[PDB]
């Protein structure tokens, strides 16, 4: 596969600026943002797979993490 | 008018439409509804030739998105080596930082692209 | 946290040579190897989150991916 | 006998134990159940002082695991900057390759460990 890998599927491009769930790219692999990242429109959504790597939280922020709820 | 057309063309990967719209004097640094830019959309969607053409026509290499990503940032992110090289040849600020203070090289390390990182490191 | 993150938990080390599920590490995060990776005993188990990044396969190979059913 | 205790001490961060075993002639390069050495295990588990001691007592700095990871490979995989630097100062083969042709630098970039990558350039 000369393109991007999403699991096994060879896809033309990952979901970085559009599509759901948003993805970050690593080693030509399309990989999912943490579910707590707010999908962005004028930017990428995450920089990795974890709740402290979002650009903005879907719900609450409990620095440095995005969380469904506060404790 | 010509702005929205150039934006859709860069997005969809339509080399000919882009060259034409440039010819008919479309704004090379037009902004879409999210403040994005043809150069940026072209890098996002992996369109080397279109990136090259936009650059030949004075596209701003230091246009920033919502968090201060330049097209070089996004190239590093996705791991588009060839596009990154083309942006470096055309005046891309390699020290430029997004709102979290990261440069394209930082982003490259997060993407795990050794060759792009290497090119960026030696700068 | 100045050690490693496993999700939000701050931990002394990741599971690179022992423990289940086995882990790779990226920018100080402990992240899981793909479940089709065979847990290794003389080395790390994987290099990233995906099934083409295992050292060896828990079940069937299908280059370059470790899979459950061929 | 002593070798098993040394290997365990290296896993568990027991520096006082490592010291007393070395003092009683424990094999600094003893191989475990899986062919791994104290230095590798101390690296795996982030025990800096222990890699310091093991090195001063002649641990094999380029010993190799199942896939040809040297301790430096492992330090780069995990993100142990300091241990990696210590390894370098004591003769880590900066060009060594695993059975996939990857060097420590390769692996540092693979695992997003910028500072590591940066001292291996």
């Amino acid at each position: 596969c000369s393109q991007f890998l999403r699991g096994q599927e060879c896809v033309e491009e990952c979901r970085v600026l559009q599509g759901l769930p948003r993805e970050y790219v690593n080693a030509r692999h399309c990989l999912p943002c943490h579910p707590e990242c707010q999908p962005q429109d004028g930017s990428v959504t995450c920089f990795g797979p974890e709740a402290d790597q979002c650009v903005a939280c879907a719900h609450y922020k409990d620095p440095p993490f995005c969380v469904a709820r506060c404790p | 008018d010509l702005g929205k057309k150039l934006l859709e063309a860069a997005r969809a990967g339509q080399d000919d439409e882009v060259r034409i719209l440039m010819a008919n004097g479309a704004d090379v640094n037009a902004k879409d509804e999210y403040g994005l830019t043809p150069l940026y959309l072209a890098t996002a969607h992996g369109h080397l030739e279109i990136v090259e053409v936009l650059l030949k026509n004075g596209a701003d290499v230091n246009a920033v998105d919502a968090i201060g990503f330049t097209p070089l940032h996004l190239a590093a992110f996705i791991g588009h080596l060839e596009i990154a090289e083309v942006l470096l040849k055309h005046g891309a600020d390699v020290n430029a930082q997004d709102k979290f203070g990261k440069t394209a090289f930082d982003i490259s390390i997060g993407n795990g692209n050794e060759d792009l990182a290497e090119i960026l490191q030696k700068l």
